[PDB]
């Protein structure tokens, strides 16, 4: 069967270069042109460039041409695209794939490297709790969690009183502050009468940063 | 340059239903016009090329159909699979490109959001900075407006927003607002609440906390 | 006015075509896909045999479905092997010369003479030597011999004029190729 | 035996105040003079107050006459002092001791009810890695560790692999930085073949902020 | 006011030896002294007092003596508990007051530290701050001197020292300097280096890094 | 010049005791420490009972040791009942008059004239009514009769000028009593 493995995401400054590679089997390579579309983090899809059969023809958006290269090796079975003077609207994962003509359809796609272009620098989550009160009872049900705030760079996992407290929860999807940083929150509901013999500690991985941190949300009093 | 435009940006609708998203070019694209599935951070699936041949092994409940400026792709009996995002690509020219997209969400009752406010912690005021969170939780439709006001005064800008995926197990959203604030704009005021407007609430809903107090 | 002629090239009546054969893994050919050694030159004897093997064309390979539900027994992905190609059915051939300079007796115009009816015609043209897709000489051929049946040997092109999407039981082939009595009869 | 139980500790903001009590068994409460010795952290005794038999009588130091206050409860066999004005110097684990008159030397003591006076206010321990390399390979043996920085206030307590690394571990005292927040480190010795095939993550739990901080640190590359 | 000073401030012996402190002070405090034991972070405990007087139920081992300004503490044969901090107190007046102390703890040969440095992670130093650790590990005597040197110029007042106290299992400590500069500092410069000078090195022991090669 | 005296009281000639009977646990009274019904006035019967029981003086108790080497059966927390006391053992009284001004014919002088031998003496002395630690009528009675032997009727005192101390089978008086003899031969 026909596979397409891409490799070579990663973290990169802004204004730098990096190297997301496709490598094809299951097809004759050199009767295929191959394509780069790209999606940024919850859009829509983007067509990027492409390569003919036999490298002749390279067409590109207009967003990055002058800016990206598709280039294939006929021996390794790989297509190559080089990203300079990347910016930061440049983060996406970059799915290859594959199109007989240079101009048909797609039809088999790749699994995506994830390629995210930013000033920022490897940071560690600050997380805070978000204590329950009577300001969120609700019915004799109350909601609590955990701002992970001030983080580079995704994913960082945020789990509950580790893995007993699922159903009810909610974690949101990040945020990204003019900072550079990372801004998600994480939340239950719980009832009102379990407030007050029931300890609530949150999970939150950021193995970007090898750190991992528990913190125990703990009713405040905001009714004097 | 060819723009590929998709209507409705987004529908909601149930299984059994008949489904038809429509792809507009801003020139003639002849046939040469596409259709891709896609489920959520997956890679895409060519369901439509030819703009009217299903890809080979696409279910046969798929169907496409136009020409021209006009695509119309059909589902006519929408399986529980079938919900996911729906992309049309025109190819009749380089640079190639996508359509918007549309979302094929569940459809379910009116539901309102509970809303909880949480005020910003204590060990996180001591740094510097305040982010007060609003909670709307599990309600439908996914639209809702938030907006802050401090001491009656509406806040422009100083917001971001985040909603989490229509939940597995009651079809419901939940939106958080984080309002980031200066520690000194924070102490600055008393009564800060996000108000909530919600077609399951028939007037907005606010909640309010009062710093000192907390 | 007349037309200060460069050299010339040949066009063919080019009506593009495409076949495919699909070989089970037991077969011979297929093996945990396919073969490194069939290539855009390759033939199979197995296709759709009429074909012109000195003709201008382009093969190719992929896995299909394979499965007790396509064919070939086990549930074995299997290969489906498959030629793109133009060819000259009536024998037509035109010659066009690309004007050099416009001289008394706009750019990239040339002379487009019909070979059998010599009727005359002007339209743009490629330069020598460039398998341009969108104008007249997309295919060049450098000798009447060569156009006649598009050899491969006289006669040039991009392949990706012409395109093919695959089936399960056959393929569709498509064609970007432009016509030159569809550029030849308005501004005949 | 004789038995004299402090309690009353805890954090408190510089210029505020705090209660530390002394409550006695076995002899004749209100026949005995109580006295109050704080020590300052890592440093001598310093002798605070004393309270008379009968209460009539109270000396104090020249350091907290005229902001101290001792005072006893005969029922209740409890001597109380009474911190106010407090500043940072006066942090200190306050113990109480016997004396029958109220000039003699103290025979049994308290354990010592810990009182800690700060401008500052609860933070999370920030942890980041000190990672062994050939700048501290020391005759195959290497040294690795986690630097537990700016945080308040005492104590964290750091463990290793979550406790399977014990053997050749030193915990650091806490600093304390002109910011007037923590600095404690903390070491342990491998032996070099290890770096690779073992992996090191310590723990820092700092309750006094309910958090809890795993660190992993790996080696890096410092040879290029 | 009475002012006490102990001495030796800190001294080490063995088991079996003849230990002597001796309290001195400013003024008579006739024999109105007194002599307490102290384990780290434990109870104080009395020994001593009208200068001479075995507490109840103290080793006879023990034996106090003095008057005036000049009062000795006597351990004729020292035994494995006996290491602590020992402190005098005067109460002839108010304020009553102690004594520095003296810390009394095991003699072992005389050991060599490991030295180890440790930079700046990427982590901290990206958000402002470098605290750059050397470490001395596992030596006796006590007593080292760590000097920070940023490209061959010697540092001071950035840094802060902690030693833990003589480990349970060999009688070796281990002192940790932690060397506070901004960012912008520790940039400028290319070669650091902490020198430690102990008497189990024979010439003062040096270890850096280099800024870039990490 | 000459005193002017005010209110006058009367010093006694102090000599602190102490002692203590050490009961095992089972002497009735003793319990898990002491009976809270002994107190800074209470009595035991047994501290060598010469001793007055309408005098003026402290008292206490105490767990000690318990021990098969302290004393009592089964190493019992054994009871310390102790009692601190001034006593006038040679009788001797000063007649103590505070001169409120110096008047014709250095604050806080006071004639101290002894009773028997008349002897007159100039010195500090405490204000009537005020057993301040330090001065002359640190213990002062308010008549010949109390003074003679220091009844806790007659005297006041701060009962801190006498601390003790227990051993195991003993205990230590000391004592800070001004000796009004040892001010009144350097100031007579």
């Amino acid at each position: 069967q026909v596979q397409l493995v891409q490799s070579g995401g990663g973290v990169v400054k802004t204004g730098r270069s990096q190297r997301v590679s496709c490598a094809t089997s299951g097809f004759t390579f050199s009767s295929y042109a191959i394509h780069w579309v790209r999606q940024a983090p919850g859009k829509g899809l983007e067509w990027v460039a492409v390569i003919s059969y036999d490298g002749s023809n390279k067409y590109y958006a207009d967003s990055v041409k002058g800016r990206f290269t598709i280039s294939r090796d006929s021996s390794k079975n790989t297509v190559y695209l080089q990203m300079n003077s990347l910016r930061t609207e440049d983060t996406a994962v970059y799915y290859c794939a594959r199109s007989q003509a240079s101009w048909q359809a797609f039809d088999y796609w790749g699994q995506g490297t994830l390629v995210t272009v930013s000033s920022a620098s490897t940071k560690g989550p600050s997380v805070f709790p978000l204590a329950p009160s009577s300001k969120s009872t609700s019915g004799g049900t109350a909601a609590l969690g955990c701002l992970v705030k001030d983080y580079f760079p995704e994913p960082v996992t945020v789990s509950w009183n580790s893995g007993a407290l699922t159903s009810g929860v909610h974690t949101f999807p990040a945020v990204l502050q003019s900072s550079g940083l990372y801004s998600l929150s994480s939340v239950v509901t719980v009832p009102s009468s379990s407030l007050g013999t029931q300890t609530y500690i949150c999970n939150v991985n950021h193995k970007p940063s090898n750190t991992k941190v528990d913190k125990k949300v703990e009713p405040k009093s905001c009714d004097k | 340059d060819i723009q590929m435009t998709q209507s409705p940006s987004s529908l909601s609708a149930s299984v059994g239903d008949r489904v038809t998203i429509t792809c507009r070019a801003s020139q003639g694209v002849g046939t040469d016009l596409a259709w891709y599935q896609q489920k959520p951070g997956k890679a895409p699936n060519r369901l439509i090329f030819a703009a009217s041949n299903l890809q080979s092994g696409v279910p046969s409940r798929f169907s496409g159909s136009g020409s021209g400026t006009e695509f119309t792709l059909t589902i006519s009996s929408l399986q529980p699979e079938d919900f996911a995002t729906y992309y049309c690509l025109h190819h009749n020219s380089f640079p190639l490109a996508f359509g918007g997209g549309t979302k094929v969400e569940i459809k379910r009752t009116v539901a309102a959001p509970s809303v909880f406010i949480f005020p910003p912690s204590d060990e996180q005021l001591k740094s510097g900075t305040a982010s007060v969170v609003c909670l709307l939780n599990n309600f439908y439709p996914r639209e809702a407006k938030v907006q802050w006001k401090v001491d009656n005064a509406l806040q422009s800008g100083n917001s971001q927003e985040s909603v989490t995926e229509q939940d597995s197990k009651d079809s419901t959203y939940s939106l958080s607002s984080t309002l980031t604030l200066s520690k000194a704009d924070y102490e600055k005021h008393k009564v800060y609440a996000c108000e909530v407007t919600h077609q399951g609430l028939s007037s907005p809903v606010t909640k309010s906390f009062n710093r000192g107090e907390c | 006015l007349k037309c200060k002629k460069s050299s010339s090239y040949f066009v063919p009546d080019a009506r593009s075509r495409c076949t495919s054969v699909r070989r089970c893994r037991w077969a011979g050919d297929c093996q945990s896909g396919c073969p490194p050694h069939f290539t855009s030159n390759s033939f199979s004897d197995d296709w759709a045999g009429k074909m012109d093997r000195a003709g201008l064309g382009f093969s190719g390979c992929s896995d299909g479905c394979g499965g007790a539900a396509c064919g070939c027994f086990n549930a074995a992905p299997s290969c489906i092997f498959w030629r793109k190609w133009v060819e000259n059915p009536h024998g037509i051939i035109w010659k066009v010369s690309p004007c050099v300079a416009w001289v008394p007796s706009l750019t990239d115009l040339c002379e487009i003479e019909e070979l059998k009816s010599k009727k005359l015609a002007l339209a743009p043209c490629n330069q020598a030597g460039m398998g341009v897709v969108g104008k007249v000489g997309e295919i060049q051929c450098s000798s009447e011999e060569s156009a006649r049946t598009i050899k491969k040997d006289g006669c040039i092109w991009n392949a990706d004029l012409v395109g093919i999407e695959l089936r399960v039981d056959d393929a569709v082939c498509y064609s970007k190729i432009t016509s030159v009595e569809a550029v030849a009869n308005y501004s005949a």
